[PDB]
């Protein structure tokens, strides 16, 4: 992210998130076995405006 | 041969709206008696002959006679008087 966007300038932001389901890569606590033919998962994402 | 999900299992089928049950049952279609109509002719004026044909032609013959056989006037040899 640019630390300062001047009058007239344009800045480009980049950001990564990890939304966890399991606890870690060696601990499967909280993981979801998604082999469901009739129901779907949902990931609601609400962004800045 | 599907594997049962133990975390998200499902049950058997529930009742749903149906397609008006008599409208999936047909009638049994009721045949009347029939007839191959008309009086059939016994024979047909066919466009091709119904018999065998021959691939090659063979020459045929008939015997003839010659005639009354006549005599002849031969030229006769000379006498063998130890010159011959």
């Amino acid at each position: 992210a640019p630390a300062t966007i001047a009058a007239g300038a344009t800045g480009e932001l980049t950001m990564y998130y990890w939304v966890p389901l399991a606890y870690s890569e060696t601990d499967l606590t909280g993981a979801v076995l998604a082999n469901v033919p009739q129901s779907k998962q949902r990931l609601k994402l609400e962004f800045a405006n | 041969m599907a594997l049962i999900n133990p975390q998200f299992p499902y049950a058997g089928p529930v009742p749903i709206p149906g397609p008006a049950p008599t409208e999936t049952m047909p009638l049994l279609n009721y045949r009347v008696e029939g007839r191959i109509a008309g009086i059939q002719q016994a024979r047909q004026f066919m466009p091709f002959l119904q018999g065998p044909h021959r691939e090659v032609a063979e020459q045929t013959y008939y015997a003839i006679g010659t005639g009354i056989q006549m005599g002849q006037t031969f030229n006769q040899p000379l006498i063998n008087t130890q010159e011959g």
